């Protein structure tokens, strides 16, 4: 177990967990951001985030996103706001710190550091000079921003989009720096997350429902909801993620009614596991673990010839950087004492990544509802406050023995807890199918 | 009879099925190959929290160009018929109702406001009489009684099909294929197949298979055998790989599509049950007695058992449903595919019988013979099976 660390928003700066940090990558505040550390290299910036140029939290004209879509630029601007968002992931964090399958994910994220160079860098050197990798952490010298320190982060959790609803939001890279993510080097990780909002969902197609009670809509478990959203950095950090190229397109076309979807990427398939992934033929899954081996071999063989670094001044730092990703990767050594890649620990490695860590395999360790499969239909969304223990618990989560909810009759249905509160159908975007004739008919 | 229906229902974009593009899944058993001779695949503790601070390095500023906003538009869909959608529109109750009643016709409750649609001729009768200068739970009790027997329906189809049984109110709730009016749900349902309760999807079918060829030279000695071999292994890599294709398509298109007829049977028992609780409401107001304030606690049992009693009726759909989709699996799509892999096999053995008529007189002491009678290997065929 990593420990979580407490902390409120009013504690100040004390050049150690609490920072600020310059974050390229948010267009939405291009100046620096007041950030905490709840776990090792595992950051909290309780701020809104935007990748698009001239963004905004205000709601648009028409829908962006084929996404059920709700907006407010009031969320996470006041300190107070803030407060209660921090707290909030960091109540998350101890509740995945409950079972074990939580505590080997957060262990992966917190020694799993991105690689110190790319495929432009060549074999015999690091690269301490790149963004992927660093963040820059600054003072308030004289009435100006300068730069003090950096970091070395894993996981980055900011707050939401302008849409507050979008899941796939951690998703977004750039090209530039999704390279890493797939070729084995991996990349810090930049969540986007709203926890007191939740997406519901219903058990109408599946046969496992409660009998005495009847079909309930019920609502994902935050915990879950944040676990697959930190299946995406276990990808990302470990350069095991599938591109966005690879993905499922959906077809509309007149004859018969279908969803307008979104594209659902391969790596959706991946962190949420179960029947879905083979949606993803075999021939496909094997080339992707190929190419994870190929990449994680030229790695070793990396750290077999570095001798030089950029900067010139970090010569004496080879032997820690050895020791970091050495241990991440979990090579061998061969009779020379160069490192090698055990094939066996490989596939151990990369089977846990992909099969063992996803949302199929949370839902039924974390004794909670959930979606049986992907395409699974989107209820009316939810908030909750989920401070308040008398709503949510550490333990158990909304399913609380005091106030009648056992595990059939759960907390998480809507129907049955006043404290899971709808949000109205007038701030809720949404695409519309429109089915009209204009005919007489008979 | 008919009714100029000039006014459209927006459905939901995410309460529709998702179904995928057929070439977006995988091309990789279609694509053409060639044979050589090696082709072949196949802790956390309690640790310390360390100072995260480093010294500062020198870092440009690195240029993104950042996302460009996209706005996505409607869809409009003519259809030349009350399909589904307008089924279900005629079954809810309108914004804050005063006193609805039951009616057998779509029509009517589409346009009128407190006229809603039932798919259940016994439940109009028995919901419209109401307390008849009687007791209340006399009349009551004999709706939800009512109610309860007809979801449970089932009907037994025999002769053709996998299906045993298949549930026949679905028809006149949702007018599967306009199936109402004419009144033949199990009738189509039998004649045409399982796809019917696919509304205009059009029929599955597989493009022609990945052709095998090898190298013009193939000079050397112990070299094409060595290869043949190798032909024979990609063979049965070609049946696994297409049996995974299949089921591809059918979890991403064809499962989706099965589902959508789960959440809409929902929908269609949910507003059934909204409207004789509304109804049983409306009747409490309208009755008096010295024995209303005393059935009270009993009546909204009554009323919280439908909820338990729609979930009764849905265990069977799911049921019903499950069957649909794994039998369309079956019948449809996998006679499709293995009449193309037959045609890939005949095609690829017409090669392996050419290419030894092409080289007789290399590497043998009389082989042939012995390589001619591994044909034995295209007699045996890999099945497929489910659960
Ligand atoms: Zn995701």
């Amino acid at each position: 177990t990593w420990p979580v660390k407490d902390f409120n928003y009013s504690d100040p700066v004390n050049d150690n967990d609490i920072l600020y940090l310059r974050i390229p990558q948010n267009k939405l505040i291009t100046t620096p951001v007041k950030a905490f550390m709840i776990t090792q290299n595992i950051w909290v910036i309780p701020e809104r985030f935007s990748s698009d140029t001239n963004p905004s939290l205000s709601k648009p004209p028409r829908p962006t996103s084929k996404y059920q879509s709700y907006y407010d630029p009031s969320y996470l601007s006041t300190d107070e706001q803030k407060d209660t968002f921090l707290k909030g992931i960091i109540k998350l964090f101890k509740r995945i710190n409950e079972r074990d399958i939580g505590k080997k994910l957060i262990n992966y994220l917190v020694v799993g550091s991105p690689f110190m160079g790319d495929s432009s860098t060549p074999e015999d050197t690091f690269d301490f000079t790149r963004h992927t990798t660093n963040i820059a952490v600054e003072k308030f010298e004289n009435g100006s921003w300068k730069v003090t320190n950096i970091i070395t982060p894993s996981v980055l959790i900011f707050g939401p989009l302008p849409n507050i609803l979008d899941y796939t939001a951690s998703l977004t890279l750039q090209g530039q720096q999704s390279n890493p993510s797939f070729e084995g080097f991996g990349t810090l990780s930049i969540l986007k997350v709203a926890p007191e909002f939740l997406l519901t969902f219903s058990d109408v197609t599946s046969n496992q429902s409660s009998a005495v009670l009847g079909k309930s809509i019920f609502c994902m478990d935050p915990v879950i909801a944040l676990m697959h959203e930190l299946t995406h950095s276990l990808h990302q950090l470990y350069g095991i993620n599938i591109p966005s190229d690879k993905r499922i397109r959906p077809q509309v076309s007149e004859g018969f009614f279908s969803q307008d979807g979104p594209n659902v990427q391969f790596e959706e398939l991946y962190t949420f596991g179960g029947l879905d992934v083979e949606i993803i033929p075999q021939i496909e899954r094997s080339q992707l673990r190929e190419k994870a081996l190929g990449h994680y071999k030229d790695i070793a063989k990396r750290l077999n010839n570095i001798n030089k670094t950029i900067p010139s001044s970090w010569i004496s730092n080879i032997d820690k950087y050895k020791k970091i990703f050495s241990e991440k990767y979990n090579f061998d050594k061969d009779n020379t004492g160069n490192f090698v890649v055990n094939i066996d620990k490989f596939n151990s490695l990369y089977s846990d990544l992909t099969n063992v860590m996803s949302e199929v395999v949370y839902s039924s360790q974390y004794n909670v509802k959930n979606r049986t499969h992907y395409f699974s239909r989107h209820y009316l969304p939810v908030f909750a406050n989920i401070l308040d223990d008398n709503i949510y618990t550490i333990r158990d989560g909304f399913n609380l023995t005091n106030k009648g909810f056992n595990i059939e009759n759960s907390g998480q249905n809507i129907e049955r807890n006043p404290a899971l509160q709808k949000l109205s159908s007038e701030s809720v975007v949404d695409l519309f199918t429109k089915v009209c004739v204009d005919g007489i008919i008979t | 009879g008919s009714a100029l229906v000039l006014q459209c229902i927006k459905v939901k974009n995410n309460r529709l099925p998702y179904v995928a593009d057929k070439d977006s899944i995988s091309q990789e058993i279609f694509e053409n190959k060639i044979i050589t001779d090696e082709t072949n695949v196949q802790v956390p503790i309690n640790p310390e929290i360390v100072d995260p601070l480093l010294p500062n390095v020198n870092m440009e500023p690195l240029n993104l160009p950042g996302e460009e906003i996209v706005f996505y538009d409607d869809i409009t869909k003519y259809v030349d018929y009350l399909n589904s959608y307008y089924y279900l529109e005629s079954q809810k109750l309108s914004n804050n109702v005063e006193n609805i009643t039951l009616t057998t016709s779509v029509e009517e409750a589409l346009g009128y406001s407190n006229k809603i649609y039932t798919f259940l001729p016994s439940l109009a009768e028995k919901v419209n009489k109401g307390v008849q200068a009687g007791l209340f739970l006399n009349w009551a009790n004999e709706v939800v009684e009512d109610f309860t027997t007809n979801i449970m329906k089932k009907d037994t189809l025999d002769k053709i099909s996998d299906v045993s049984v298949i549930i026949p109110y679905i028809g006149p709730a949702l007018n599967i294929g306009n199936s109402a009016l004419r009144g033949n749900f199990n009738q189509a349902f039998a004649t045409a197949g399982v796809a019917f309760l696919l509304e205009g999807f059009p029929e599955f079918t597989i493009p022609a298979l990945g052709v095998f060829t090898f190298y013009s030279s193939i000079q050397e000695r112990e070299k094409i055998i060595k290869t043949i071999e190798n032909c024979l292994e990609q063979r049965v890599k070609r049946w696994k790989d297409s049996y995974q294709w299949m089921v591809s398509n059918w979890l991403s298109r064809i499962t989706t599509q099965f589902n959508h007829i789960n959440y809409q049977m929902y929908d269609s028992l949910s507003y059934q049950a909204d409207a004789i609780k509304a109804k049983i409401d409306l009747e409490y107001k309208k009755y008096s007695g010295s024995d209303k304030e005393n059935i009270k606690s009993q009546v909204e049992n009554l009323k919280n058992s439908l909820d338990v009693k729609i979930s009764e009726a849905m265990n069977n759909i799911n049921k019903f449903i499950r069957e649909c989709s794994v039998t369309y699996l079956f019948k449809n799509m996998l006679p499709k595919v293995i009449d193309e892999l037959n045609k890939f096999d005949l095609r690829t053995k017409t090669e392996l019988i050419n290419l030894i008529d092409s080289h007789n007189i290399i590497l043998v002491g009389e082989v042939d013979r012995l390589k001619a009678k591994v044909n034995e290997s295209f007699e045996n065929t890999m099945p497929f099976n489910i659960f």
